[PDB]
């Protein structure tokens, strides 16, 4: 996260962490046995680590739970990102509490200007590289689709929005893929793609999880 | 680049 302030510990109790012997991506925990992430952060040896503040230092609230199930959407296009969703089953269920707490699905898609949180252990400049050690976290509104369009061309699909800022310094970065834009106490988006990081005319894009609900209710009911 | 945030990213 680029141009974000610390969280504080736990104060994003559904942000998970993906670990395969390195943080590589985020994702939200929408129950005691399942989270949402990006079909692009899919790979096998999967490690969900929940309940983390500093990714670097075992503080005490941490329950790390391994992949049984990682559920790509069957329409995931990696060329255009179109479908760019996946669900994790966990091995076991967490451990649910203050500090661990899942994040509700939408019941409606969220408008234009709509307020949202995004956060996740990403690089924290525009130029260059930093890794955080403690989660970081972003206020963004939701753009228009027509300025998102305007940004894109071509590129934004039905599944697809923009969130952030057209002036730059803004956005989410390298390691926050996978993770959440929540607006209105509801899991909007995952962190998808942008054209670089923070910069001038070009917001984050963001996958449209109220067109899914349907679809994960469905995959957790059937697994 | 037209590119992901993942470690690493991905890149089109
Ligand atoms: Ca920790």
């Amino acid at each position: 996260i680029v141009g974000g302030y610390t969280c504080g510990a736990n104060t994003v109790p559904y942000q998970v962490s993906l670990n395969s012997g390195y943080h590589f991506c985020g994702g939200s925990l929408i129950n005691s046995q399942w989270v949402v992430s990006a079909a692009h952060c899919y790979k096998s040896g999967i490690q969900v680590r929940l309940g983390e503040d500093n990714i670097n230092v075992v503080e005490g609230n941490e329950q790390f739970i391994s992949a049984s199930k990682s559920i790509v959407h069957p329409s995931y296009n990696s060329n255009t990102l179109n479908n760019d969703i996946m669900l994790i089953k966990l091995k076991s269920a967490a451990s649910l509490n203050s500090r661990v707490a899942s994040i509700s699905l939408p019941t409606s898609c969220a408008s234009a200007g709509t307020q949202c949180l995004i956060s996740g252990w990403g690089n924290t400049k525009s130029s260059g590289t930093s890794y955080p050690d403690v989660l970081k976290c972003l206020k963004a509104p939701i753009l228009s689709d027509s300025s998102c369009k305007s940004a894109y061309p071509g590129q934004i699909t039905s599944n697809m929005f923009c969130a952030g800022y057209l002036e730059g310094g803004k956005d989410s970065c390298q390691g926050d893929s996978g993770g959440p834009v929540v607006c209105s106490g509801k899991l909007q988006g995952i962190v998808s793609w942008g054209s670089g990081c923070a910069q001038k005319n070009k917001p984050g894009v963001y996958t449209k999880v109220c067109n899914y609900v349907s679809w994960i209710k469905q995959t957790i009911a059937s697994n | 680049g037209r590119c992901t945030g993942s470690i690493p990213p991905i890149c089109f």
